[PDB]
This record gives C-alpha cells, structure tokens and sequence, in this order.
C-alpha cells in the first residue's frame, strides 16, 4: 500500500 | 514559480461525421511546470478508445502500480447529451487522478505523450 | 480428595536473593529469582503430605534444567543443561519430609528469553516417581548474561540516498549500546530534491528461528521516534537523542545454541508529501551492562 | 470547533497534569498529560489567531509545568531528566518539554547554564516549520530569557560573547523562520502569511530587546550591528527591513547608533529601489529629522 | 567400500597427561587417560573422510558422559553426568575437518569401576547424526577420587571366641587404610582348648548391587595370608604385617549414586585339626591416598 | 562341606 | 617312597630352577619352581630321617638360589624383592624366600640391618609347625646367623646386644617349639618324639655356638647365662636340659663359667625332681671331673 | 593324660532265649577321658533295635548334622553266624564314626547315655 524505497550507499 | 504544479481537465465534447465512422472526442487541457513535460500549456483531443488504449499502455509501462478503471463502454446511446456528459465527468475525474499521482508525474513517459 | 502430596521448593538464599521480571503473552509479567552463570543453586525440597494415607514411590529426584523450546512444540524442546540430584530411593512417605539440595557452580551459558517462536528458560524440576504417573513440580528462575564495555566500539557513519534526488549522511555514536544507553546521532542533508514531510528513527527487533533453509524471521517495531518535522534543505543537520531505557529491550543474542538469533536494528525512515517512504536499516548490538 | 474542543482538552490535561504535579513521582504522568495537551497543537486547521490562542493555552499549562520542574529540582531531583524527557513521542510536546526542563536546569544549577544553552541552542536546529518553530522558539526565549552568560550574566560561566552568540544565533534562526512564514503554507495565502509575519514580529524583536539588555557600545559596534547590517542588507525583504531596522533604532540607544553611524550609512547606500526602500528611508530619515528637531 | 568417515578424538594435553590401567573380564587390562574431579576436558574431534563421496548429516555433536551400567543391561544404564557441545549444524562433509571442544571444570563425583554386576565409566561420545543410522565414537577415560588422611582413625580391637573353648583378642592398627598401606596387627590368645592347625587373615571384597529388597552381593576373596603355623597356648601373641600393595585393590565405595557399594573386609580365620573353621569378619575402609 | 563357625563377642 | 616321590619332584624343580637361574628374567620362574619344590617340605608324612633328607636336598638347592640372589643384589639390584617374596602363595616357600632375600639385602644393604632382621625374625613367628619352623630357622641360620645386628655394626642399626637379644629370643621360641615337639603327634610315640628331639638338638645348640663367638664375661653374666639359666630351669624337660647345659659349658668359656659356678649350682637346684636329675648331675660332676683330670 | 581320647568297640555278640522273643545283643566297650562322660570305662549291652532307636534320638537331638545310616534290617537269617558277624562289623564301624565326631563328643547327651 505505502511505497518503501531502500536508500543505497554512494 | 518555486512549487511544482499540474492542472488538468477533460471538457468541450464534440461529435464529428458525415455518416459511417461517427464519433465523439473530448479536449484535454493541461497546464504544468513539471520537468518531464516540454511545454507549459497543452491542448489536445482524445476519444474514449484513445483513453482505453492509453490505459493498457500506462499499465504496461508501470509494470507496477494501481491504475483506476475507466467509466466504461456504452452500448445504449453513446451520442446522447446526458451520456456524453456522464462520460466527460468520469474521464475528467479519471484523468485528474492519473496525472496527479507523484510517481506517474516524474516517471511516466506514456502520460506525457498522452497529454502533449 | 485433593492431591496426596504437594511439592514446594525453597532456596537457601530466598530472603536476600534479587528477583527479576519477564514479559509473557498477553502482556503478563511473571517474577522469578535472578541467577548468573557460575552461581551455585541450593535449597530445600519441602514435601507437604495432605492426606492420612501412604505414598508409594520408585524414587524422588531434583533436576536443574536449562532448555530451549521452539514453536511451542514439545517434540522440539532441547535441554542444553541438565543436572540431577537423587533425593530418595524407592520407598514410602507417610508424613512430611524436607530434602536438601546443592548444584555446585552451575554453568548458565545463555540469558533467559521469551519470544514468539522461541522460549529459553531455566528451572528446578522435582520428580516423585510413581507406577503410572509421576508427581512433577517445576520452579522457574531467570538467568542474565553480563558483558563489560566492548574493546572495539566504532561510530556508525554512512552516506546513502536515491540518485540525483536525495543524498544524506547519517551518524550514530556507537555500534554497540547497553540496555539503558542513548542513541546520540545526527542526520546531515547533502542533496534534497524531494519534498520531505517528516523523518523518524525506529528500533526493530528481529527474532530468527531455525537451521539453514528452515528459517522463520519474526519482526517487531519497538519504537517509532520522530526526529524531524518539515522539509530540510541541503547543509541542514538534524540531532538524534533516543533513550533506550524507555522501551525495555532484550540483549542481542546471536546464534544461541545454533537455534535462534534475536537482533536489533536502527531503521531510519523519511516520508514524502505523497506518503512515499525512504529508509535505511542498520544493525546495532544491544548488551546487558554489569553494574559495579 | 477545533480550537475550543482543543482548549477543553487542554483544560482537562492541565487539571490532570496538576493533580499529578501535586504528587511527587507523578511527574512523568504529568508530562504525559502535558504532551497530550500539546498534541492539540497538532491541528494546523486553526487560524493564525486560533493556533496562537491554542499556543497560549498550552503555554499557560507549560507555565505550570515549568514552575513544577523549577520546584522539583529544588526539592529532590530527577537524574538525567533532560535526556529522559527526550523520549516523549510527540515532537512539539517533546521540544517544549526540552525548553521547560532546560530552564529548570538553569534555575537549579547555574554552572551548566552556558553548556546547557549550547546544547539547547543546537537542538533548536530542528523545528523549521515557521509557525511551530517560531512558537517553540518564543517559548524558548521566554524560558531562557533570564539566564544568559555575559558581562550582564547571572553567575554561570560565560562572557559577553556567549550572550551575543545566543541572541544573534537566535535572531538569525527566528528571522529565517519569520521570513519563511512569507513562504510556508500555500501560495494563495500570501496576505495571510504577511499577517502571520506581522503577528510574529514581536518574537524576533524580543531578541533585539534582550540584546539591548546586554553588551555595550564597543560590543554593539563590533558584534551587534555588523551581524544586524549583514542580515538587513542581505535579506532584500521589505517587512523584515522596516521592522528590524526600526526595532534596532528604538531598542538600542542612539549613543550606540552614533558609534555605528557610518555602519548605518553604509547600509543606507545599498537600498534596492524595487524593495520598498522609500517607506523605510522616509521613516528612518523622518526619525533622524525628529532627532534633529529635539533641537 | 569401508566406512565413509572415521572419528578420532585427540586431547589438548595428550602428550603430558598421565594414563592409568583398568582390569576387565578375562584378565584384560585397558589403559585410558587419567582425570580428576573439577578438571576441564578439552581437545579436538578429528574427522577423517575415507571416500571421495559426500556425507549428508543432521548435525555433529560431542558429549561428555559419566554413567553407571548394571548387569550388562542397556535398559538399566543411568547417566549421572551428561554435557553437550554442538560442533556442526545440519549439512554436508566432502573433505577432512577438525572441531575444537572444551568442557569447563567438569564435575566427576565418583571413581571409575569395573566389577561383576556393575560398571562405572566416563567417556567422550562423538555423534554424527544421519537419516537412519548415526556414526558414533566413544572414547573412554578414567576418573580417580582422592581423599586426605582421615580425621578419625581408631584401631580395631576386639575380644571374640567360642565359649569355654577359644577366646582371642585381635587388634588391627587402623579402621581406614590407603591402597598401598600396611595392616599392622596382632592376635592374642586368652583361652585355647581346641587344637589349632593354622591361622590366616583374608581380605574379602563385597560388591553390593541394587535398591532395597533387590540386593545382589558378589563376594571375592582377594588374599589368603597365613599368620600362624601350629598350635598356640594361652598368653601367646602372633604378629600381623600384611602389605595391601601386593593385591591391587579398589577404594571402598559406599552407596554410589544409590545404586551400588564396594566394601572391604578383614576376615580372620583359624582352622582346627579336623578342618573346622572359626572366623571373624571386620569391615575396613580403603581409600585412594593423594600423592603430594 | 567344611564347617564355618562365627566367633562371638564377649 | 613318599620321600623318594618328593625328592624326584625336588630334582625336577631344581633342574628347571637352574635353567631359569641361567636365564636373566627367568628368576621369577626359578622362584615359582622353588616354591613348588618347597611345597614338598609342607608334608608332615615323612619319617624323621626322610624329612631331614628332603630338607637337606631342598636346602642345598635353596643355597644355590640364595647365592644367586646374594650375587644379584651385589651387582645390580632387584627392586622391592623383600616385598616381592612376600607375594608367594605357599607360606613355607614364601618364608624361605623372605629369609633368602633378607640375607641378600643384609649383604647389599647395611643400613636396614636391624629393621629387616627384626622383621624376618618376628614374621617367622607365624610358623605353626615345630619341625618345619625349626628347619626354616636353619635356613635362616645358614642365611643370616652370620650377619646378626652385632658388634659388626659400628654406629648404625645393630649392636652385640641386639644379636644377644635375637639369639635369646630365638632360644625361647626354639625351646617352646622343642617342648612342643614333645606334644605333637600321639602320646604313645613319646620315645620316637624324644628320638626326633635328640636328632634336632643340634638345631638348638647351633645358637649356643653362635653365642660363643660373642660378648665377654660381664655381658655373659647379665645377658646370656642369666637368661639362659631361667629358661634352663623352667623348661622342665630332660633332653634339652642335659644337652643345652653341656653345650653351654663346652661352647662358652669356662673362665666365664668359673665366674658363674654358683649360678650353675643354683640352676641345678632349680630343676624338677621328675626330670632325669641324676643324669644331669652325674654329667655335671663328670664335667667337673674333667675340670680335674686334664692334667 | 594331657590329651583327650575316646576308644570304642562293638564286639562279643550273644543270642538269648527260651523260644518266643529270641534276640541277639552286642557288647559296647568304651574307654574315655572326655569331660562329658562320667566314668573312664563303660561296658554295656545293646541289640540292633537299640541302635535304631538311638539313631532317631541322635538325629533329633542334633537338629543339624549328618549321621550315617545303620547297616540295615535283615529278613533272611538274623541268627546265622555270618549274619551276626556282618552286622557286628557294621555296628562297630558305625559306632566308631559316631563317637569319633568332635561335636558329638562335646555336645551330645544322647551319645553319653547310649555308651554308659
Ligand atoms: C461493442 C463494444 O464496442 P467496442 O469497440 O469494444 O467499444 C466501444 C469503443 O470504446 C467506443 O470508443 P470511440 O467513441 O472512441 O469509438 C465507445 O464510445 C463505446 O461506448 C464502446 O462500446
Ligand atoms: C520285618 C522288619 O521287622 P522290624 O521289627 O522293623 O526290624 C527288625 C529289628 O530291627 C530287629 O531288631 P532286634 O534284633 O533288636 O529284635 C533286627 O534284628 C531285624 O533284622 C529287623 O528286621
């Protein structure tokens, strides 16, 4: 239902 | 304009023909400053089966999210004044939801092409 | 009638020994004596007869048990410690009798735990053997596992993001925190091109049960702690001060008897205006500090 | 509807907080009721006047809380209470509580006052929502009003520089928020926003009054007007320029201005013609004319 | 083929640790490492694969076991100590692997014994679990039980006889003797009206197995030691010096785990000319002395 | 076969 | 026949014993065969002459074994052999082995002389048969009568007094056995028993011979003849009194006897009327007659 | 006499009668110094059924030890010379074993009464 986006290392 | 905005409407229905191939189309008027659009004001014409085709393309491009269904096919009186208005209001509401969705605004190429 | 015999267990240090609490299903709190690894367990088994009859038996014993129970399944219980003292040979009981017991310097390698798919508990079990049905009394205890300040404790510092949209550096002061310690940290914003409504820091507990492809992970979100209200710009620094003592957590338990892990994660979450949720999970080791 | 219902809930929570405040060891329960009361501040549908009035009711309850803490420390304590109060789930209650406990700490122990201000000042970097952050920082200014380390200090560690830093940093952050009032919220409410800025201007000018009950003329020249002129010349805003300059002129003495006349005139030379410099200049020049005619 | 895997156990102190002997059925002598109560047991489990195949298993463990075995009956074995170390989880073996093990400060309450109706033995048991048939390796050890010089050691002194026929006073210097100690004593004749051909002193070992009316007593006459040849008269004193180190005896074990006793008796025997045999039995406690 | 008589205490 | 069957067994055992004595590490086998041979001396069915002949044959073989041991200890050792010979199942072989090892130890080990000699003499008190114990005491005498704790000791264990004690104690035990010879077997074989005793008189008198290689006249008075006279008068037998008194008189010096003449006559007065006093008195007077005629 | 001794014999058979009640008896001659006997020399007469009765009494008094059986009843020719001698020799051997047994000598009252 609510979008969940993993934050990637730079 | 610091803010990002999009305004859209489906209005001005028109019915065209000489006999065979009679149809109606609707004007889509849009104003925006979103970085995926190429001009500030777009004005285009689309008939109901253009909206149907756009939906299949949008659902396939998305590979992902929930797209509401369109108001529906009509077998009884497609060229009646009340029927045209019922459909126009449903297309107007449908289009405002689709173009208002943040991920479609920034990611959908198909959306930009339908509007422009 | 009633029971012909009742079994009570009274510890030798029962007045002066500290007790501790345990949370159990439906918010219940039991309270049992506290023990540590290496401590001797000693006391009296007190048999109260209730009827003027006679109790024929094929032996009386007391056991110190430490066991891991999985999925509430009785066939999947594993004793990792069992010590026995035989208290009486086969015979009769007509009148009340007490029996002394001492388990010398009892090893207690793990801390007591009650979870979803796992129990780890320690108890004294007195068994009066009978011809078709033993008289059994269990007597639960809590074991704690203590650890000194760690030799290596480094800060957790990471640059993370979504390309050309959000870039952030987060810093947490330690990788290893005690149960009443404080998460001191900060969030530094390097690039913000998304509209952020709020940001919260969450502590997540994962209980991992099983062996190899048999793996069940239960996940419980213990705290949601808001650390920013409103939209930041680049160069902004948000402070974190999150006190762990408000949420009553267990230590980090890693591969206990090769049967379960209980692990803790800081999950940093940022939420946009359209309710899209951007996150980064980082493990933290929790440990029970020893008071002086 | 919402404002009065919220004020009812506030009065209920003040009653429960005080009944808890009567009992020592109900302080955490009193803080829970105070947080529940400040939860009323989570509505944003109140008008600026309505949100302000709700702030006043929560502020009044906070006055009870701040006196209660400033009494608890004088009678026993609670160790690490400044940290412990940061566990509160609601952020606006939590930060208002941080100011309340902070001021209780300044009252009980003067030695950490300077250190406590650096911590409290640093943590005020959170709330950047203009209305909520301005009201929070107003609470901070009223709570932290009387404790500043300077030559006019109260006996905490600290020199004229610590108070100058506290007030200038507080001025810059509130002024940034006060201008952000111009921006925060939605774009068709520009006149409402200008109304909100005029409402919150006293919050900014209290810092200037606090500065004038602070460091003297050489410190004024080096370390007050300089910052103030840097902001005045760099805002290119109109409402802030007229307000902030008139507050500077009125609040600090003209003996001080006389030592900063050239600094003033170097500000006078950059006036941007499409910025409503004409109104600012006529009011300043008229004031100097009146200054002249006090003859 | 052969076995796919062979299990060997190598102790960490294997070079320097003392070994001891045990007598077993048909005069056999086995030799195993010596241990004491409180000592840690530690070493390596060394797995030697033998085939170029793969060994699928449901876990590998090592156990320290101390047990009492009665009448050679497998249903009548009683473990009084069991300690487990899990060495590998479920998985495969394709190539040789060693596994470290340490059992910390292992209690060993009883001395090892091999008798007629009783065994008491301690061993390390490595188990590689498999789907229908485990690979098990036992590895026997000896435990000794040591005791200091006793606080109370009184002489055994008794007047005994047959009325108006034989009256004698016998004296033995202690009631408690170590395994290499000396029975110093004497026999004093107060009345002799029977014709005595000779007199001998015998050490008898009784092994008592069972509980309550279930009692089996095995009796073995370890020595027959002549102390007098010919007929004494009244007032005669016969000296006894019997060295216990010539007969290799076990300590006196009393009610071990409430399952067996091993007890030692001095039986003094006088024989008449017509071969009639007059005797007196006296218990003596044997104990394993600790060297310095 | 060979008689065995216990010696009694006096 | 019984004698011959036993003597056959003795020669068989001596043959394997000597083959074992030849081979190092067969010494224990030689001792086991020696025990089997000495078991023949455990019989009581031999005639006095036959038992003497069996004893002499076994004694000479025991001398071969005893010389072998008394050489092995002087050249390397055999550890715990004094203990090891106490392992033997047959008691008469066992005791003969302890005497053999005792004397070997006495040759090798000067320090344990008193304790080992005292031990061997005390534990030889176990022999419950008069004849076998007497023959055993000859094996002892051939082994160790020459090694006694005596004047040969120069400060460690042993002194001439210890040898005097050893021999006096040996006299008392041999005398008790000597009277007991009178009482072993059936009462109607009294003359045969007295014949056997006459045969064994040398066994008692070898001790007197050993005594005459020893201490002087005051030591004779206090610690030989004194003791000897109480025993001589209280033994109350005839063969021993006549033999032992004549052996004492010849074997001990008459210079000593002269200093003790009155002790002798007071012993002569201390005898049974029913012992053959006439023979003893006539023999004493005849000896004094010799004390008169040797011109 | 320091030694304790007992000598016994069964000898001198005699057959008595006038007709009815014909029987034979045997002389038991015993010499002893044992402390349970009251005189040094005993000489008594006993017939075979006296020995039978004595055995039952002795076995009952003993409550305990093994007593050999007697030579046996005779139905063929009880008054024949060879038969009397066969029995006399068997009684002589039986009596010497019974009276020679150390425990019967010191403990049997019945034995002393049969001899005296
Ligand atoms: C029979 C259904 O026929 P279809 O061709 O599957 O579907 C028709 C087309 O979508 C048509 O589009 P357009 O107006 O663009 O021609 C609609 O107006 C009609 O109402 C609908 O029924
Ligand atoms: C038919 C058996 O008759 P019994 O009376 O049972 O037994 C008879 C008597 O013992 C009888 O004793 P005695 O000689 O003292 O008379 C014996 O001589 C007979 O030989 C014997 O047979």
């Amino acid at each position: 239902q609510p979008e969940l986006y993993l934050l990637n290392t730079m | 304009p610091p803010e990002n905005f999009l305004e859209i409407e489906v209005r001005n229905p028109q019915t065209h023909g000489v006999g065979r191939h009679m149809y109606t189309d609707y004007e889509i008027v849009c104003r925006t400053n979103i970085p995926a659009f190429k001009l500030r004001q777009s004005s285009v014409r689309r008939r109901y089966s253009d909206f149907e085709y756009f939906r299949d393309i949008l659902e396939r491009e998305s590979a992902r999210v929930t797209i509401p269904p369109l108001p529906g096919k009509v077998f009884t009186n497609r060229f009646s004044d009340e029927v045209i208005e019922n459909r126009r209001a449903g297309l107007e509401k449908f289009l405002k939801i689709v173009v208002g969705h943040p991920l479609l605004q920034t990611g959908s190429k198909v959306l930009a092409a339908f509007v422009q | 009638f009633s029971t012909p015999v009742d079994i009570d267990i009274v510890l030798a240090d029962a007045d002066k020994r500290a007790m501790v609490d345990v949370k159990l299903d439906k918010n219940r709190r039991e309270k049992v004596p506290l023990y540590m690894d290496g401590e001797s367990v000693k006391g009296c088994v007190t048999v109260r007869p209730k009827d003027g009859k006679r109790l024929e038996h094929t032996g009386i014993k007391v056991q110190f048990i430490g066991t891991i129970e999985m999925f509430f399944d009785r066939g999947n219980h594993y004793e990792f410690l069992s010590l026995v003292q035989e208290l009486a040979a086969p015979g009769e009981l007509q009148h009340p009798q007490t029996f002394d017991f001492n388990f010398k310097n009892v090893e207690k390698q793990y801390e007591s735990y009650n979870g979803i798919n796992v129990k780890l508990r320690y108890f004294v079990r007195v068994t009066v053997s009978r011809r078709m049905a033993d008289v059994i009394r269990e007597k639960d205890i809590w074991v704690y596992s203590y650890r000194i300040p760690p030799e290596l404790n480094s800060s957790i510092k990471m640059d993370v993001g979504i390309e050309d949209c959000l870039h952030i550096e987060f810093e947490y002061s330690k990788s290893k925190y005690h149960l009443k310690d404080v998460i001191v940290g900060r969030i530094y914003f390097l690039l913000v091109r998304l509209k952020i409504k709020h940001m919260e820091l969450s502590i997540i507990r994962r209980e991992t049960t099983g062996v190899a492809p048999n793996q069940y992970n239960e996940s419980e979100t213990l705290v949601r702690f808001e650390i920013m209200d409103g939209s930041p710009s680049r160069g902004e620094t948000i402070p974190i001060r999150l006190f762990l003592g408000g949420f009553d957590l267990t230590p980090t338990f890693r591969d206990v008897n090769k049967k379960f892990s209980t692990r803790y994660y800081l999950s940093l979450v940022l939420i946009d205006e359209d309710a899209r949720r951007y996150f980064k999970q980082s493990e933290i080791i929790l440990y029970r500090q020893p008071p002086e | 509807r919402l404002l009065e219902d919220a004020l009812i809930a506030v009065r209920q929570q003040t009653a429960m907080m005080r009944k808890f405040l009567d009992t020592p060891g109900k302080l955490m329960d009193a803080l829970k009721c105070c947080s529940t009361l400040v939860s009323e501040l989570r509505t944003s549908s109140l008008s600026p006047k309505q949100y302000y009035e709700l702030y006043m009711a929560v502020f009044d309850a906070l006055r009870y809380l701040s006196a209660h803490l400033r009494e608890n420390h004088p009678v026993n304590h609670l160790a690490d209470l400044y940290e412990l109060v940061q566990y509160a789930g609601n952020i606006i209650p939590r930060l208002y509580l941080m100011i309340t406990v902070g001021t209780a700490y300044m009252s009980i122990d003067g030695a950490p006052v300077k250190e406590l201000m650096k911590d409290m000042m640093d943590m005020s970097r959170g709330v950047q929502h203009p209305v909520r952050g301005l009201f929070l920082r107003y609470y901070l200014s009223g709570q932290a009003r009387d404790y500043l380390p300077t030559g006019d200090s109260d006996g905490p560690e600290g020199n004229l520089q610590d108070s100058i830093n506290f007030i200038l940093t507080n001025f810059v952050e509130m002024n940034k928020l006060w201008v952000r009032l111009q921006h925060q919220g939605h774009s068709r409410e520009r006149d409402l926003r200008t109304q909100e800025r005029r409402e919150l201007q006293l919050l900014v000018g209290s810092n200037i009054v606090r500065l004038s009950q602070l460091v003297d003329l050489p410190t004024y020249r080096d370390s007050i007007l300089g910052p103030l002129l840097e902001q005045i010349v760099q805002c290119r805003d109109i409402l802030a320029q007229e307000y902030l300059l008139e507050v500077i002129t009125q609040v600090f003495p003209d003996e001080y201005h006389l030592h900063t006349l050239d600094q003033f005139l170097g500000a006078v030379s950059r006036l941007n013609p499409h910025v409503n410099v004409k109104a600012i200049v006529i009011g300043m020049m008229n004031r100097l004319s009146d200054y002249a005619e006090r003859e």
